């Protein structure tokens, strides 16, 4: 058009429309004077060749041809479809599934209760009970509260106001409320009071966590019992109540000043627990209105990240199938060596940021609270002292008669009540009030919900009086043992940055602050019932970028059912007891269409079905996985290949997992696993790295690898070593200058010309140095201290008097000296030792096969060399470990090429080639 | 209607004026007060030359060394003084006393006539012209000033007794509001001694000025030897 070139709407950019002299002033003064944001440059989008213009859908639905089920699995048929002149990238596909969930009664997204939160938790509901007479004879005992005040008290109940000249009397269904009572704080005279009570025959429970379904709309809770004609009725007994000292007199006096409506309620703990269990006498008692209430653990349950599980892979009795309906061959070809599921999480890791979610394929990674992992104890701000005081300001007083003086005598003094009252209130000193830690006790129940509370089963005891299951993978189990909150009381490790050792080797990922975790519980919403629709992707590396051309094409896959794999709890507890459930009614496949011009369409169809022009993938993992089982308490883990070609071997990488969180796969059911946590193997969340000890590869035999006395210990990999006589420890840590320097070169290629930190972008969330977490602390010199006593927890007493003894229950003891923990700081401070370590999470231990350690090109420039491509060698590697008292796994992955090229040389055929080399099929 | 008005003088009204009485006699008087000052009446007994003597307080106790021939009564408005057997050594001037409320008042003081250790020491006497002032000093001994308030008064020729002031131990002053803030009382702790400054002179305020001290629970008890100031033109 004429105008839009001219308003450089269309035309060309401002270096080209202007003149030639200033554009060259422009280049010349840009650093200092820009004038680029001056002049206007037109942006045009082509108008053919790109886009059809006939009726054309950007998204096709395929219901599915043929569905099958059994109790653990279903798989799905569908005949994918692509139109000619149509083009399709598999990236754009998903499964859409459609189910309805039950998470069971062990899903609780959130901590503490729902119900009289703020209730003491030891307070008991009111409530009655029969107790023995003694002066079988037995008489019933109240204990209750009347927070009303009426206008009066007849055989009618409480008066609650008048209707002209008609009194008006509470409706026992609901009146008096609970939540109703003076609006003053201020002590006055209540000579009609009124309230609600708990029969004798409700069970005893205690205020924190009560709940009772309510019966009517008013809120009243009163059970209803089914009379004869039919209906319901409310059973609410009024309770006439005056004091002792007036139920002495003779009687015409007597008059009632309280009256409670007592009632039947279903009452429930649908949240919480008894801490506390005084007897095992079930009934109602004057000892069981001790009982103490406490929350129950919270356990977030989700699908897993990235929906990892829910489709089959890497399984030969469950492998998926993409095939041309003419050719009876399959495109897929899938091996037990292989990890689909890491692989696609190590792939985003290396694209984008996984800091961040995206809901649609429950993308949100799993993840720890730093601050409970590694616990940096500052100790309180609490230099001053925080007070309650009296709602009144004041407290009690006594009651004072004003004097006034007389003006003429020395110290002459008179009663002065004509203007004044006798009885006034006035306190001498300081208000009343009590005395709290606040950020000791927020500190405190910190570290016990975060913490202790996830300490390993060995330290904990079962409870008093109370039935517990004997299944340790039940909620019930973990719910109710007991664990004392001196083990992880305000002065741990007080003024260090110090990981609890026994809390080094416990899956950081299966806690309550697994913020992917739960973000992915709460995409499901609050509840156990719930129907869900969820969109699932492809992962397998052969298909989930593949470009399809015309032709029709079968697609089908095999999905799993099993809770314990489909599900993830915080916990980790065997969903398949605890009474989860999921049922899947319907699943489509959604594919999306560029709405390509069928002109280009068919030129790139011709182009793409040549041979030269074939479609090339490999697995971004790209190794063969090898798991070694490491017997419990065991320290040497000796491994073994036989003789075999190692050409284009790329290098090793190893971590360490447990049997217990390790599922075996390609079975296409485990039925000895009985975890419901996060999947280390599967979805990357590795934690047990620290473990290793050393490393020692020899190939062939007797040929030590690297050799050529590179390390300054030559022979083997020291990873880590405890008090080095040699002085070859790193980083202010127990681990190696050999071992520091190879894991840098492997991942950042930094080691020779100076150690410094990786650049952001290299070192992301699976990397080595990101996870890296060297730690240092003393501790008291049980030798070396004259004065030492060793004194369990048993016998310590810190803040005694004012917690619990062994458990989460009341205040109990006396004030007294500390005896534990032993000073370190200060004039008296013990002699100690010191303990150096390092955690070192999500990533992954790497020994390159390269000269130098370096990443100078995927193919390893040992991979190609004489030795190792024109002949055959066998490997033997031992690895030593820490001993774990449970049964472990040692993963190596051997790091290779794992290629497949695909090729599509008519309409609907497909052909694939896949190679992966070393370790062949 | 009735309610006794505080902040407002207290007067002491004493009869009969004068009697004639021999020695055996009974004597009775009489004082009525304004308004009741419970049982906070006490008597005086003032001879020409020395001092007032305390003999009667809180309305019937006989204060020390008292001979029992003395006695008191009444409560509230109404007050009686009575010597049972008359002594030619109680030929006297007695004076009617409140100190229920201040300003401190006294009767108008009866005449009896015939029929046919603590220490005050004031300055010596002085007289003066019409319209100038006076101090007079009172050196103290055997009690603290921080334990004690000193009060000043006078007796005028042919008058009763007049309440000046005090200072309180705490040296605080109160004022006769009679004298128009021409009184000032002060006193030095260290020199142990009390001032009384008066001003504007009239030949009218020709009198005997007495430094007084009461006690813990009784009234004025312990006085001076008294300084005569005189004015004339």
């Amino acid at each position: 058009m004429p105008q839009w070139s001219y308003m450089h709407i269309s035309g060309q950019d401002a270096s080209e429309y202007l003149s030639p002299g200033l554009v060259q002033f422009a280049r010349a003064t840009e650093t200092y004077f820009s004038l680029n944001n001056k002049f206007r440059n037109p942006t045009v989008a082509p108008t053919h060749d790109v886009t059809t213009d006939r009726s054309q859908r950007l998204t096709l639905r395929f219901i599915p041809v043929d569905r099958e089920d059994t109790a653990y699995s279903y798989k799905a048929r569908f005949t994918l479809a692509v139109g000619d002149n149509r083009v399709l990238d598999m990236a754009s596909t998903y499964f859409d599934i459609r189910g309805v969930l039950d998470r069971g009664p062990t899903f609780k997204p959130y901590s503490g209760t729902a119900y009289n939160a703020l209730a003491p938790k030891g307070a008991p509901n009111p409530c009655e009970w029969d107790e023995a007479a003694t002066a079988e004879q037995q008489k019933t005992h109240v204990f209750g509260q009347a927070p009303y005040s009426g206008i009066n008290i007849t055989k009618e109940g409480i008066q609650i106001g008048v209707e002209g000249q008609t009194p008006k009397y509470a409706d026992k269904t609901f009146q008096p409320e609970p939540q109703i009572g003076e609006s003053q704080w201020y002590e006055t005279e209540i000579n009609h009071a009124a309230g609600r009570v708990l029969k004798k025959t409700t069970p005893m429970k205690p205020c924190y966590g009560s709940y009772a379904k309510p019966t009517n709309e008013n809120g009243g809770q009163g059970i209803l019992v089914k009379q004869q004609n039919g209906k319901l009725e409310s059973q609410v007994e009024m309770q006439f109540f005056s004091t002792t000292e007036a139920a002495a007199g003779n009687g015409d006096n007597l008059t009632p000043k309280v009256v409670l409506y007592s009632e039947d309620v279903d009452i429930e703990t649908p949240d919480t627990h008894i801490s506390y269990m005084p007897t095992i006498k079930e009934g109602n008692s004057r000892e069981l209105m001790g009982q103490q209430s406490m929350p129950n653990r919270p356990n977030y349950i989700a699908f897993r990240d990235n929906f990892i599980g829910l489709m089959y892979y890497n399984s030969t009795g469950n492998m998926g199938v993409l095939a041309g309906q003419a050719s009876q061959l399959n495109a897929v070809v899938d091996l037990q060596d292989r990890n689909t599921e890491l692989s696609y999480q190590l792939l985003l890791d290396s694209i984008g940021d996984r800091t961040r979610y995206f809901s649609m394929w429950n993308q949100a990674v799993d993840s720890y609270d730093p601050d409970v992992r590694i616990i940096e104890n500052h100790g309180t701000e609490d230099e001053l002292p925080n007070y309650c005081f009296p709602l009144g300001g004041v407290g009690n007083n006594s009651t004072y008669t004003k004097v006034k003086p007389k003006t003429g005598q020395e110290n002459g003094w008179e009663k002065d009540a004509t203007e004044f009252s006798d009885k006034n209130e006035i306190r001498v000193g300081n208000n009343f009030a009590m005395e709290i830690n606040l950020n000791a006790n927020l500190w405190r129940n910190f570290l016990y919900s975060n913490i202790a509370l996830y300490l390993p089963d060995k330290l904990k005891y079962s409870p008093s009086n109370v039935k517990i299951s004997d299944n340790p993978n039940t909620y019930d189990y973990m719910n109710k043992r007991v664990v004392a909150p001196g083990l992880v009381d305000c002065y741990i490790n007080l003024g260090a940055r110090w990981s609890l050792d026994y809390m080094d080797n416990v899956n950081p990922f299966n806690h309550h602050r697994n913020a992917g975790l739960r973000y992915r519980s709460m995409l499901l919403g609050n509840g156990r019932y719930v129907p869900f629709h969820i969109q699932v992707p492809q992962k397998f590396f052969a298909i989930k970028n593949l470009l399809l051309l015309p032709g029709s094409y079968t697609y089908e896959w095999n999905f799993r059912k099993d809770v314990n794999m489909v599900l993830q709890s915080s916990l980790g507890n065997d969903l398949r007891v605890d009474g989860a459930s999921i049922k899947f009614d319907s699943i489509c496949l959604y594919a999306t269409f560029f709405p390509m011009a069928h002109n280009t369409a068919s030129t790139l169809e011709a182009m793409l079905r040549n041979d030269t022009n074939d479609q090339s993938f490999n697995d971004y993992l790209s190794a063969a996985n090898m798991l070694y089982p490491i017997p419990a308490n065991a320290t040497n883990v000796p491994i073994s290949i036989p003789s075999r070609n190692w050409a284009a071997f790329r290098g090793w990488a190893f971590t360490r997992l447990k049997t217990k969180e390790t599922p075996s796969l390609g079975s296409g059911y485990d039925p000895y696993y009985t975890y419901s946590g996060s999947i280390p193997y599967l979805d990357g969340t590795f934690y047990l790295n620290h473990t290793f000890k050393k490393v020692a590869i020899t190939f062939d035999s007797s040929v030590s690898w690297p050799g050529n006395d590179r390390l300054l210990t030559p022979n083997e990999f020291e990873i880590k070593r405890s008090v080095d006589g040699e002085g070859y420890n790193v980083a202010q840590c127990n681990m190696t200058k050999d071992w520091f320097l190879v894991q840098m070169l492997a991942n950042y290629n930094i080691g020779y010309q100076g150690f410094y930190i990786p650049e952001s972008y290299k070192d992301r969330m699976y990397s080595f140095f990101r996870n890296f977490q060297p730690m240092s602390r003393q501790v008291v010199d049980d030798t070396k201290y004259k004065d030492y006593q060793q004194v369990g927890i048993l016998h310590q007493h810190n803040n005694s008097g004012f917690v619990g003894y062994l458990a989460p229950t009341m205040r109990e003891g006396q004030a007294y000296p500390a005896n534990f923990p032993y000073p370190l700081i200060g004039k008296t401070a013990v002699d100690s030792i010191t303990q150096k370590k390092f955690l070192c999470d999500r990533t992954l231990w790497r020994i390159p096969f390269s000269s130098n350690f370096m990443s100078m090109g995927a193919l390893t420039d040992l991979g190609q060399n004489l030795l190792y491509a024109n002949s055959a060698h066998a490997l033997d590697m031992t690895f030593e470990v820490d001993p774990m008292d449970e049964p472990t796994l040692l993963y190596v992955l051997f790091e290779v090429f794992d290629v497949v090229r695909v090729h599509r040389p008519h309409r609907g055929v497909i052909e694939t080639v896949y190679l992966r080399t070393p370790f062949s099929a | 209607d009735y309610k006794d008005d505080d902040d407002k003088d207290i007067v002491m009204t004493q009869s009969p004026s004068s009697l004639s009485a021999s020695v055996g006699d009974r004597v009775t008087i009489t004082c009525k007060a304004s308004q009741s000052v419970t049982n906070d009446a006490a008597w005086y007994q003032k001879k020409p030359g020395k001092a007032p003597k305390l003999l009667i307080y809180q309305a019937s106790t006989r204060y020390t060394g008292v001979p029992s021939r003395f006695s008191g009564s009444g409560y509230g408005t109404d007050f009686t003084l009575t010597i049972s057997s008359l002594q030619p050594e109680d030929f006297a001037t007695y004076f009617c006393h409140q100190d229920y409320s201040s300003p401190l008042t006294f009767g108008q003081g009866t005449k009896v006539e015939i029929k046919r250790q603590v220490q005050l020491v004031q300055s010596g006497a002085e007289d003066k012209k019409p319209g100038a002032s006076v101090k007079v000093s009172c050196k103290v001994s055997g009690f603290s000033l921080g334990r004690y308030g000193v009060h000043w008064v006078r007796q005028a020729p042919g008058q009763g007794l007049e309440w000046m002031g005090v200072i309180w131990r705490g040296g605080t002053t109160d004022y006769n509001a009679k004298f128009q803030g021409r009184v000032t009382i002060t006193k030095d702790d260290s020199k142990s001694t009390v001032y009384m400054e008066l001003s504007s002179l009239r030949s009218e305020d020709t009198a005997v000025y007495y430094c007084a001290r009461q006690g813990s629970n009784f009234p004025l008890a312990y006085w001076g030897q008294g300084t005569l100031v005189t004015v004339s033109s």
